[PDB]
């Protein structure tokens, strides 16, 4: 995250830390004690499907302070829409192996209904952005969990507002606009899988993934989230089904 | 036939529901149950979804 703020610990508890073979992967979002949603990309280059851990209750990376909970991932589930090296269904659905204990420090984010995201939560023009990538493009990642608020923005006006580069991939229905064009505030490639969280009337909602983008607080240019209401079904009904052998799973998407 | 969830989600804190007629139902996500003004969601559990401990316990 650029330009953000430390998320004070506790207060992002439905963050994760994906790892394999110990070093940060990516971000994810807890949605209940057994499911994490994070983004497609962040498996392209994975070999060691079997060393995939989930870390809950995660704040400072150089220090264990006891509520930090780890899980090994059983399932990574990919839209079948999805194409390693592109934008486009940006999504994986995590499972673990064993449930998370909840706690203070560890809550899930609510994964919402589609049409109350779409109709309401969609036009909530402030969320949160978190994770543990770079504090500056092309810099170190961060040892304490960032957060930033970001507005989201109509995709039209995304398009009008972002400097005219060549060669660029489109923002599809699959995806919202969030950020700054002013280069000052942004999630980084780090922060890839970490949640997009909106508010509203007093409970936090899984809206966004961070996804992609043009450099990471790169003047002209917004973030780009993955838009989790065109997957509340697809997700709902894979939480439903068997696991199958093989960490990875394809899964027709719609 | 009325809609009523498309204007300001039905009045429900969280899900809404429209049914035959001018009738609605709110509904919660897991973890809540919705109060007797049929609108308001409240946690059922310790740690419900969306909720910050060390805030709400502040
Ligand atoms: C899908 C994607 C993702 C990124 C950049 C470009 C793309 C596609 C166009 C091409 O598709 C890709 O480039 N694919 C791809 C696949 C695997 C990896 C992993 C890597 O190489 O690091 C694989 C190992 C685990 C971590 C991701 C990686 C990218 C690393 N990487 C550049 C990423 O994650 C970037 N993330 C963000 C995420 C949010 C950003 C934001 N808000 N503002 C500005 C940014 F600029 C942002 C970059
Ligand atoms: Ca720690």
């Amino acid at each position: 995250i650029v330009g953000g703020k430390v998320c004070p610990k506790g207060e992002c508890p439905w963050q994760v830390l994906l790892l394999v073979n110990g070093a940060q992967l990516c971000g994810g979002t807890l949605i209940n004690t057994i499911w994490v949603v994070s983004a497609a990309h962040c498996f392209d280059k994975i070999k060691n499907w079997r060393n995939l851990i989930a870390v809950l209750g995660e704040h400072d990376l150089s220090e264990h302070d006891g509520d930090e909970q780890s899980r090994r991932v059983a399932q990574v589930i990919i839209p079948s829409t999805y194409v390693p090296g592109t934008t486009n269904h940006d999504i994986a659905l995590l499972r673990l192996h064993q449930p998370v204990v909840l706690t203070d420090h560890v809550v899930p984010l609510c994964l919402p209904e589609r049409t109350f995201s779409e109709r309401t939560l969609a036009f909530v023009r402030f969320s949160l952005v978190s994770g543990w990538g770079q504090l500056l493009d092309r810099g170190a990642t961060a040892l304490e969990l960032m957060v930033l608020n970001v507005p989201r923005l109509m995709t039209q006006d995304c398009l009008q507002q972002s400097r005219k580069v060549g060669d660029s991939p489109n923002i599809t229905e699959y995806m919202f606009c969030a950020g700054y064009s002013d280069g000052s505030k942004d999630s980084c490639k780090g922060d890839s899988g970490g949640p997009h969280a909106t508010h509203y009337r007093g409970t936090w909602y899984l809206t966004g993934i961070v996804s992609w983008g043009q450099g990471c607080a790169t003047v002209g240019h917004f973030g780009v989230y993955t838009r989790v209401s065109q997957y509340i079904e697809w997700l709902q009904k894979l939480m439903r089904s068997e696991p199958r052998p093989g960490v990875l799973l394809r899964a027709p998407f719609p | 036939d009325q809609l009523i969830c498309v204007n300001e989600n039905g009045g429900c804190e969280q899900y809404c529901s429209d049914h035959t007629g001018t009738k609605r139902s709110c509904r919660c996500h897991e973890g809540y149950s919705l109060l007797a003004d049929g609108v308001s969601c409240t946690p059922t559990v310790e740690y419900p979804c969306g909720k910050i401990p060390i805030l709400e316990k502040r």
